[PDB]
């Protein structure tokens, strides 16, 4: 039940100019030929998604890539400055499988109806895990893993209101985001189905009323303040930082309206940094939102959260725990 | 654009003298996905150090490859007349220039000599005239071919492998012109440039 | 017996497409990606692709993309690699290799090599001449295509002091060797020297005599 170094593994193409394909294949080795996938019967084992090391390992793996791949041009800290040259690229994201070293092995509770923390029924063993997108976003989270059976609330405690609350979504919903080119260059706008998000967000306000006996009919709304991060839909699209106001999925075809940002808090350091100027043309990107982060405003209200990158690994990294060989 | 410089060039050495071949990346590379190989000329590449600092299976336990970021080492300590050969860096899918390594020996005399062309090649319509420098160790030796009071751009050299046995080098030098301008000309000659030499050696017909 | 055997040494033209498989067995081929290196004559090592058997999927450098096609054939455990727009740069020794995924990286196991040989000129048998005279005496094989070429002395029975160079490319594509030998003076009299020189490409077996 120990812990160690793991190691990156992806399909990667060594001839596409993406930036996460670049990195790739010089920072982890091609997927495994054979899958291992070995279901162990009438085995317990406690399972903890908060104090595991495997998310700070993929967490300094991505801040690695985004420094040496997405480099900025000046870089801002209370201390000091740093000016630098940030060439523009392609910046799509793959896949990544992070595998467990010669002679330990991962842990797999293989049930979806897993709160994330306790013992698990049923658990696997296999010597890698599946490929798990490293995208970066704030409130919202995208290119993400849908929960088999039902939709499933995650969390410390519940008692306290501090923590965050992760939310696996059941069916990925759509969200389409473009910038398209006429004048102002910043402005843009997702689109998002009506009807398809008012369902769903009907469905995580059953699950949070289960979650409290009673049934309070709650209602959620926009974040109250802090840096603009945390407060509105941020995400990277093209290359291009996007900004996209969150007003009105928390309250037809509903659509957001974005705008492009040159200078944002890097989540990397406690700091700012700057980039170029935007591409000059069509951005298309079309993602499956499959989850959000959210936490509770006390006195129920629930009001979006995010900002730190690690929930996000979390949540992809809640069934899987690194363990030696007996 | 990474790429994988290995220093020094070209190194020489004698038997029993620790080396150390270093290779430098331009990005902080991972740490377990370096290897060394070892290449003997004409042979496969042999398969010496992998994961930057762990001998492959089998290899002699003298080797020792350590270092890790930017820089790596690779270290051969009480060195055999079997280890001198060609040495690669390889870190995933990015190999190494290479670094040649060579057998540390005292400075030899080139033992020159100029050959004529056969009558037989003549009557072809060409002639090649060869001068030969035979056994000496710098291995940085010039030989320049000048018709009496010279030639360039058509002067083709060839240079052997060390000699197993006296750890000494051969160089052969062609320079083949047409027959007419042969016949045209008369006092063909062959300088030789050399520290073991005091003066420039000519040898001519 | 657990061997990497690739194919024979090719000759090919401008413009045309090099195909040269490499067939491994005692091992099995599936579990185990194959990777192709090539090494021009004289220099440093150079990773081509890759291809995973079991499931396919295979990877190229950018200075390949687009005109390399790695195939795999599972039924007689074989892998082979396509090169199209063959051009003089594309010239060298072409080894595969085999690597079993895990934490590091590196090629355990290595093809005795396939030579592929690119240039205009066709294939061209050689010329022997003789180089007459403790002195020396040698020969010239002169004009030749491709490159393998073999020096022997009397049939093997000289050895010591023989000095083979490596080959020269002229101006005109066909490529151009000398082979040496020191030789006392008496024996130079009293003992008659040839060169026996072998270029299987072509079938020519040469024996040619050396005398003051
Ligand atoms: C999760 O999944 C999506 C891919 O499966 C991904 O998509 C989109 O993102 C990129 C830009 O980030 C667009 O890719 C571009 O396509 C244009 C048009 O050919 C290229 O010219 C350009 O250089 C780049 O390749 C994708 O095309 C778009 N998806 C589709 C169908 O168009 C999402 O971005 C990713 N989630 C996040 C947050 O990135
Ligand atoms: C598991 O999560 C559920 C809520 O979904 C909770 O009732 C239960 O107390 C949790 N058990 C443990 C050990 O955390
Ligand atoms: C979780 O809530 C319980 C009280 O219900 C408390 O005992 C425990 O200290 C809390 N832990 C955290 C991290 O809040
Ligand atoms: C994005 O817009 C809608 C859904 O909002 C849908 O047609 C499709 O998912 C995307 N459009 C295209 C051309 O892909
Ligand atoms: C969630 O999935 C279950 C079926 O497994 C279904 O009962 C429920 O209606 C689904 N809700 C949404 C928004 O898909
Ligand atoms: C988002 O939209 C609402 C109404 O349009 C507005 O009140 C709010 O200030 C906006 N926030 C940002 C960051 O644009
Ligand atoms: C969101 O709801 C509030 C009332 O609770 C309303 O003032 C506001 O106009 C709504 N925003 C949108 C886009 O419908
Ligand atoms: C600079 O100042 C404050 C406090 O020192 C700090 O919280 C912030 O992260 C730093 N960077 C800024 C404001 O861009
Ligand atoms: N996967
Ligand atoms: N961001």
């Amino acid at each position: 039940e120990a812990t160690t170094t793991l190691f990156c593994a992806s399909d990667a193409k060594a001839y596409d100019t993406e930036c996460h394909n670049v990195w790739a294949t010089h920072a982890c080795v091609p997927t495994d030929p054979n899958p291992q996938e070995v279901v162990l019967v009438n085995v317990t084992e406690n399972f903890n998604m908060w104090k595991n090391d495997m998310v700070e390992q993929m967490h300094e793996d991505i801040i690695s890539l985004w420094d040496q791949c997405l480099k900025p041009c000046v870089k801002l800290t209370n201390t000091s400055v740093i000016t630098q040259a940030c060439p523009k690229v392609s910046f799509e994201p793959i896949p990544i499988h992070y595998c467990a070293p010669a002679g330990f092995a991962i842990l797999k509770c293989n049930n979806k109806t897993f709160n994330g923390t306790g013992p698990c029924t049923n658990v696997s063993t296999v010597q890698c895990t599946h490929g798990i997108r490293p995208v970066v976003s704030t409130q919202l989270l995208l290119n993400g893993s849908l929960a088999e059976e039902e939709v499933v609330i995650r969390s410390v405690n519940f008692t306290d209101n501090a923590k965050t609350i992760i939310v696996q979504l059941n069916t990925s919903v759509e969200i389409n985001c473009t910038r398209p080119n006429n004048g102002n260059m910043r402005q843009a706008h997702c689109n998002i189905s009506r009807a398809k998000w008012n369902n769903t967000l009907k469905q995580i306000a059953s699950k949070l009323r289960e979650q409290f006996g009673n049934n309070k009919t709650i209602i959620f709304k926009q974040s109250s303040g802090g840096d603009p991060e945390i407060v509105t839909h941020s995400f990277n699209c093209g290359g291009e930082f996007f900004y996209c106001n969150s007003t009105q999925l928390f309250n037809d075809t509903i659509t957001l309206p974005c705008r492009i940002k040159q200078i944002i808090n890097m989540w990397q350091k406690v700091g700012k940094a700057m980039y170029a100027p935007p591409i000059s043309g069509q951005i298309r990107c079309s993602s499956n939102i499959t989850g959000l982060l959210l936490t509770r405003d006390g006195g129920e209200i629930f009001r979006p959260g995010g900002g730190d990158m690690r929930d996000n690994w979390r949540s992809e990294l809640y069934k899987y725990k690194v363990v030696k060989i007996e | 654009e990474i790429v994988l410089t290995q220093s020094p060039g070209t190194l020489s050495l004698s038997p029993g003298e620790r080396a150390t071949l270093s290779c430098r990346a331009s990005q902080s590379v991972r740490s377990s996905y370096l290897a060394w190989y070892q290449q003997k000329p004409g042979q496969v590449p042999r398969l010496l150090i992998y994961g930057a600092s762990s001998r492959a299976t089998g290899i002699p336990d003298r080797f020792s490859g350590s270092g890790s970021g930017t820089d790596f080492t690779l270290t051969i300590s009480r060195l055999e007349p079997e280890d001198f050969a060609v040495y690669y860096c390889q870190h995933m899918y990015t190999f190494g220039q290479g670094t040649k390594l060579e057998i540390k020996r005292t400075v030899a005399a080139p033992s020159v000599f100029i050959f004529p062309p056969s009558d037989e090649q003549l009557k072809s319509g060409t002639a090649s005239v060869v001068c030969l420098l035979n056994n000496f160790y710098p291995r940085e030796a010039k030989v320049q071919w000048k018709v009496d009071n010279l030639q360039s751009g058509n002067s083709q050299e060839s240079v052997t492998e060390q000699d197993s046995k006296d750890s000494t080098y051969s160089l052969s030098s062609t320079l083949t012109l047409s027959k007419a301008d042969y016949e045209k000309h008369k006092v063909y000659a062959c300088e030789v440039t050399h520290q073991g030499l005091s003066s420039p050696v000519t040898k001519s017909f | 017996q657990v061997q990497l055997v690739q194919s024979g040494a090719e000759v090919k033209k401008p413009g045309a497409s090099v195909k040269v498989s490499c067939k491994a067995s005692g091992y099995t081929f599936t579990g185990y990606y194959m990777n192709w290196v090539r090494q021009a004559p004289g220099q440093g090592l150079e990773w081509m692709g890759w291809i995973n058997p079991n499931s396919g999927d295979t990877n190229y450098a950018q200075k390949f993309q687009g005109r390399v096609t790695m195939t795999r054939d599972t039924s007689s455990s074989t892998a082979y690699m396509e090169l199209n727009r063959v051009r003089s740069d594309d010239t060298a020794v072409y080894y595969c290799a085999r690597w079993d995924w895990g934490q590091y990286w590196f090629f355990d196991l290595w093809g005795r090599g396939t030579l592929v040989t690119v240039s205009s000129a066709s294939t061209k048998g050689p010329s022997v001449f003789p180089l007459a005279p403790t002195a020396a005496l040698g020969c010239l094989v002169k004009d030749y295509f491709p490159e393998p070429v073999t020096v022997s002395w009397n049939s093997g029975a000289l050895t010591s002091g023989v000095h083979t160079f490596p080959a020269v490319l002229q101006s005109s594509g066909l490529y151009s060797l000398s082979s040496v030998v020191t030789v006392p003076s008496s024996s130079l009299g009293t003992q008659t020297y040839i060169c026996n020189v072998n270029h299987k490409p072509s079938n020519t077996k040469v024996d040619k005599r050396v005398e003051p």
